[PDB]
């Protein structure tokens, strides 16, 4: 099926979900500190008339990251809540195909969270879904 | 509510629970055998740090500090905060589904200029 | 007489360091009347802001 996913890197790794769950995408300016945060969270930014809860991807999925260099916050859209994620540098929109995907996750420390890998030009692209990773996040 | 700022950030006090509002002194805060206390009136206030009971990092140097007296069940204890912005009638919001765990707060809030507010709970603080 | 008269504005120059340093704590003691009035009006105002 042609999947429409929203591409971005963080530390040199590439990573996508959906464009159906998305709101926007904004840079990082003063993001309000809430006392007695989770070690995953920033703060929270107003946006669009909602308090946004800004996460750091990253420190969910169990990868490495700088946070001095990233600086890109994609905020998040589902049924059930919006939720920005704080990462590096985005690419855009990628229309993918099932003949270039595959669904091994067997050893990855998301990968019950992984809807599969994308072979797409010499990369690998793995397939976030939002769902899971924001059941995470939640207490 | 009486809007309170530590390190430049507003965190709301609920006025109807209040007792008084006291600048008080450093050479006067001594420890007994528990955490800090003052003698006010001859009687005996367990003064805390906001930015303590928050875990929040926060000047080093010692200064004559302005506390809120604030009162729960029978009892009363001090809340010692930074700088005093000033009254409003606020609308209380969630403080949110990631934040579930922290009982300092009862809910956050937007101000009148667009600042976050969060609100502070009275018997949140032990 | 030109070493009497400006010896006289060391005299001056003398009575205005004094004056400095004595409107100086009248000053500050303005600062700290105000600020306390200021502190004081803010309890009336939160203990009468309960009060029906």
């Amino acid at each position: 099926k042609e999947f429409e996913v929203l591409s971005f890197e963080i530390d040199e790794q590439a990573l996508a979900f959906d464009v159906d769950n998305i709101e926007m995408v904004i840079e990082k300016s003063d993001i309000t500190p809430v006392p007695k945060s989770r070690h995953f969270v920033e703060g929270v930014i107003n946006l669009r008339g909602r308090i946004i809860p800004v996460v750091n991807l990253a420190k969910i999925l169990g990868i490495s990251f700088d946070e001095q260099k990233m600086k890109s916050i994609i905020v998040a859209r589902t049924k059930d809540v919006e939720v920005g994620f704080l990462v590096d540098r985005v690419l855009g929109v990628l229309r993918i195909t099932e003949n270039q995907l595959d669904l091994t996750n067997v050893s990855d420390k998301f990968g019950k969270k992984s809807k599969g890998l994308v072979k797409t030009d010499g990369r690998l692209i793995i397939y976030l879904d939002i769902d899971k990773i924001i059941e995470e996040i939640t207490v | 509510a009486l809007l309170v700022k530590v390190n430049n950030l507003v965190y709301a006090i609920p006025i109807a629970n209040i007792d008084t509002i006291l600048s008080i002194s450093k050479e006067d805060i001594q420890r007994v055998q528990d955490r800090d206390v003052i003698v006010i009136r001859g009687e005996v206030i367990p003064v805390y740090r906001l930015w303590e009971v928050l875990q929040i990092e926060h000047k080093e140097e010692l200064e004559e500090m302005e506390a809120v007296i604030v009162r729960v069940g029978n009892r009363k204890y001090g809340i010692v905060v930074d700088d005093l912005l000033g009254q409003d009638d606020i609308v209380i919001k969630s403080l949110g589904k990631v934040f579930s765990e922290v009982k300092e707060f009862s809910g956050a809030a937007i101000l009148g200029d667009g600042s976050i507010a969060l609100i502070i709970n009275v018997s949140g603080i032990v | 007489m030109i070493s009497n008269s400006a010896k006289d504005v060391e005299r001056v120059v003398e009575s205005f360091q004094k004056g400095a340093e004595e409107i100086t704590s009248f000053v500050e003691t303005i600062n700290a009347i105000a600020e306390q009035t200021n502190l004081l009006a803010l309890n009336a105002a939160i203990e009468a802001a309960r009060a029906g």
